[PDB]
């Protein structure tokens, strides 16, 4: 249970831009979306749903 | 048309970044025989457009 937290909790996960991959016709922006990040602490760590 | 063959021109693909802020366009230059100089010459073919 601890082991399987670590996991989901610092993973790093994809999800596309916005236009990049084929349009809509007429785009006026394209950006990278952020999703998941890993953690970066002792503290960000110590804090994990169990 | 005085000097231009042909236009090879790809989007999504630069030398730089990869994305669509950045593409090339090869262009090839008429035959051997069918030039003077200088305004014939890449060099100043390529001052024109720069």
């Amino acid at each position: 249970d601890v082991i399987t937290a670590i996991k989901a909790q610092n993973a790093q996960v994809a999800a596309g831009q916005l236009g990049g991959t084929p349009p809509v016709k007429g785009q006026q922006l394209n950006a990278s979306i952020i999703a998941q990040t890993r953690l970066t602490s002792t503290e960000e760590f110590g804090k994990i749903l169990l | 048309k005085n000097n231009v063959e042909s236009v090879f021109a790809v989007n999504g693909f630069g030398f730089a970044g990869r994305g669509q802020n950045t593409g090339i366009a090869f262009v090839s230059l008429k035959d051997w025989a069918d030039r003077p100089g200088e305004e014939n010459k890449v060099e100043a073919i390529t001052m024109r457009a720069t």
